[PDB]
């Protein structure tokens, strides 16, 4: 009755065939030999990511699809800045869970190829699709380990993933529906059924007025929807009094550019423009949901961005929280305007480190595309614990610089302390980074524009056309490694 | 932001 | 009857005053203090890159121009990636040597500023001005160490300057003078000049042809102007049979972009589109210059890329030297094209490293701007030695990734076995990188776009504005530093 | 279809006039001796006073010709043909008139209009149909250069309009 | 090239 997806390796030179996983080996002697003696009569073998559907084989597995692994060794592949292995895991588990799911079979078992967590990432990464607005839909798969042994390394998987779906979520959802208001509430209810130990305040228009922070009130008033500025905690540390990390992410969820307008051509991807949001506050759910022993503060300002009667004219001049001017050259480059608040914000808790993530600039995409997370930080050890975490998740990140080149750019202004757009084209995601830079004091800042990594085609094979949710499991090991030490 |  | 560039530093908090580099101390004494006595009258202290000119203080040096050097001990800054001592002293000689020719004064002399190199560097890059062509030009300055104790030092200066000034003047030369041939007969004789150790091939279209250079045929053709491919030698190496480094530099003379043809505006820049040409040979003969004891190929494949009734168009295919085909989508992505058959060519001479240049891309304009140049390789011991040259120059560059997620985008191809442009607008620097990667097995190989860097307004204090010449001086230490181990 | 799909697809440096011409050439021929193909030249088109079609070729270094191919099927011999008369721009840059970038590659296909109807006539010649069939396809490339259509020209056509 |  349920389907059930198994691994084979690539053949080594020395083997005289291809190797299956443990449970396929074992599954093929359940079988008497059958899977062995079928994959052999199906012709060429199974290359990595390849999948090859087998019936009848036995009474509680109608449907089998063995999956290829690649080769059983593949670790740190020093060229790709990742693990191989846990990649090619998550691709394959993927694509035999997908064909699982186009033979309308709810139920699934997957093998735990070597390593569960990559495994149960793969299915649960590569099952996901935002559908709750249609009528048509594919049916629902319920994936589960195959076998007893791998249990705590599978669910971990399962929560690093269902951590990045909820952020998927929160950024394919329609902006009608998830607006400030309610991308605040769902965040609330995911986080407080993770932990009992967290404070959540959906601050309101007049609190954010009262923390004077007049760059994110800028943006938000073009548009008839309310602002809230999204405060989580998270208390995991054993000493309440122990330093949080700050995460800080941009939600403005629906970018039209406000007076300086988007063309139409695809707007509709700006519902994602909360993705900086979405994927910190998922980090920190699923960092709740690890007992993570830290303490943790997530910030999200939340508004739209709209043209009206009332919003940004380019040139206006708006007061930051920290006292800075700042000219709105550019009334779509929002992101840093919100930002400059929350980061103003974030010193205020004594942190140990800042990390903001923002959909913040379209140079970001045209500079790596959805090939990495650009980060832009002024502590190198800051970039190595994030790339680190990077290689183990396969959620990739590259370093971009931060130099004074780039700010001069951007102090260099008419009216006011900063201006909000470069003097120049050149380096868009670097001066944004810079602007950000005039707003932090903190020695252990990074800054993650995530513009490229919003949404995926086909780039990660594990991840159905859509927003992305990216580099959400990323921030997820960087908090685990970090609570270890 | 654009560019430009 | 000459002029005096003197160095002061920036006040630390336990001297009562700013101090004097020991050129300025001893030309103090030497005027009985008339020197700290008018630098006081006249008020505030000079901070870093600033300047102020005293008259008359010594019959011999009737303008003195005292420049502000900053912190005398400004070493490796960890945040921007480069020595800062240096920096400084670069932009604050070219701002007293620019003070000195507005004066009209054809002679200077320098304080070394406790390194002289970067003191020779800042006047020789400083004065540089491209004015062959103009009725009116500024006094042609001569500047030369003041003293006579750091003179191996201040030459070294010279000379790394004078190489980037020769890629700065074939550069920016008009097009219709420096065509192919122009090109190559001046990189000739500067070669020459530099060593006898040398030897240049200016092939022939016949040449190009024979040696199957199909994609770089496929550009060159739609022009009038005779396409050659450059081959330049330097035996400095003892021994004759020493493996070789080969440099590879994109010339195309001159970018209209072909059928897919450019916009008007600031079209005239692309006579600098020979960029990666001029740096690579430019650097070499310096190396030349400097008598480095290794051996270097430099290879240039030089042409036009104009419209016309026999140009690429779109959709045609060519073959490369390898024998592998290219789909022409869009025939404004011809540095990629000619760059193939020549980092083919590259591996016929067993290098040791092959490192290209190129003004490849837009879209590394708008990554990282004039910040730094982008540096794509499958060697990170070449990363590393490479950014350690360009913490001593200054002329910095950045890591940019090759991923097989951007060649998968560049070999999803129609008609052929790679397409010449990526099929999404996205990563477009990284995907030109990856289409090269396909030309290339050796492990050891750095491609460096320098789009961005292509250009100097005001970035670099110690430029002028027009085309920058950027990276040769870190190309020539990488050298320095190779050929020392 | 696929013989269509070949001539369309294959990039334009390949499939150029002389070559489409050829290659069409071969496949009547081998469909049916009871054929005639004239690869007509320059020369003849001149002659033909086809000063419209002329003054599209001219911008481009790659010659012009004018297919022209006969499929005798019908038992009469006189009896008169269905003529089919097909586009057969080689590559259409938009030549001074000129197309922007994007997708331009697909203008490769531009001889789709001669590709399909001369594929059509191999086709009726394979299937030995009992008609009388001509197929007509001007080829060549429209490209920008200093001796190229300029807008505001005016050329006379064979029949003498303006 | 250009983007695009
Ligand atoms: C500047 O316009 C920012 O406010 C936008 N949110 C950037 C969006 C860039 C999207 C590029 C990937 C599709
Ligand atoms: C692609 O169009 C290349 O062939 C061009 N040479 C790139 C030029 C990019 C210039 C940007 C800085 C002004
Ligand atoms: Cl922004
Ligand atoms: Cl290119
Ligand atoms: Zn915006
Ligand atoms: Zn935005
Ligand atoms: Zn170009
Ligand atoms: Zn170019």
């Amino acid at each position: 009755t349920k389907g059930l997806v198994l691994g084979i390796y690539s053949k080594e030179k020395e083997e005289d065939e291809p190797q299956f996983t443990s449970a396929g080996e074992n599954f093929n002697k359940l079988v008497s030999g059958k899977l062995r003696e079928i994959l052999n009569i199906s012709g060429p073998p199974l290359k990595a990511g390849k999948t090859r559907t087998f019936y009848g084989l036995h009474e509680d597995f109608p449907s089998v699809v063995v999956v290829g692994l690649g080769k059983k060794t593949a670790g740190i592949d020093e060229q790709e800045n990742w693990h191989e292995g846990k990649e090619n895991i998550r691709a394959a588990v993927a694509a035999g869970c997908r064909q699982i799911q186009d033979l309308e079979i709810p139920s699934v078992e997957v093998d735990p190829c070597g390593d569960a967590q990559a495994a149960a990432e793969g299915a649960v990464l590569g099952l996901y699709e935002y559908d709750d607005l249609k009528q048509k839909r594919k049916v629902v798969v319920s994936a589960k380990l195959h076998g007893s042994e791998d249990q705590e390394a599978w669910q971990r998987g399962v929560l690093f993933a269902s951590g990045q779906n909820l952020a998927r979520r929160l950024m394919e959802t329609p902006a009608n529906e998830m607006t400030p208001t309610k991308f605040a509430e769902i965040v609330e209810e995911n986080l407080k059924s993770a932990s009992i130990k967290t404070d959540v305040f959906i601050r309101p228009k007049s609190w954010i007025e009262e923390q004077e922070m007049g760059s994110f009130l800028s943006v938000a008033k073009g548009s008839e929807e309310p602002p809230v500025f999204l405060e989580i905690h998270y208390k995991g540390s054993p000493n309440a009094s122990e330093p949080p990390l700050v995460f800080v992410g941009k939600g403005i969820t629906f970018d039209s550019g406000g007076i300086s307008i988007k063309a139409a051509a695809n707007m509709d991807l700006m519902r994602a423009d909360m993705g900086g949001a979405a994927t910190i506050c998922s980090a920190i759910v699923s960092a709740a949901k690890l007992d993570l022993p830290i303490n943790i503060v997530g910030l999200a300002p939340l508004c739209e961005n709209m043209p009206s009667g009332k919003a940004n004219k380019p040139g206006d001049v708006v007061r930051a929280r920290n006292g800075k001017t700042i000219q709105v050259d550019n009334t779509d480059a929002e992101g840093r305007l919100i930002l400059a608040d929350a980061l103003c914000y974030a010193h205020t808790f004594n942190p140990k480190v800042i990390i903001n993530a923002a959909t913040l600039t379209g140079a970001m995409d045209i500079a790596l595309g959805s090939g990495a997370t650009g980060v832009f930080t002024n502590s190198s050890w800051l970039w190595n614990k994030l790339f680190e975490a990077s290689i183990e998740t396969g959620d990739r990140v590259w370093r971009m610089p931060l130099f004074e080149h780039y700010t001069r750019q951007v102090i260099d202004c008419q009216l006011a302390d900063v201006n909000n757009i470069g003097k120049y084209r050149s380096a868009g995601a670097c001066t944004a980074a810079a602007f950000l830079k005039e707003f932090v004091t903190h020695p252990k800042w990074a800054h993650l524009d995530i513009a490229g990594v919003m949404t995926n085609k086909d780039e990660v094979p594990y991840l159905r056309k859509g927003m992305a949710g990216r580099p959400t499991r990323t921030l997820i090991e960087f908090l685990f490694r970090f609570s270890q030490e | 932001a654009l560019y430009y």
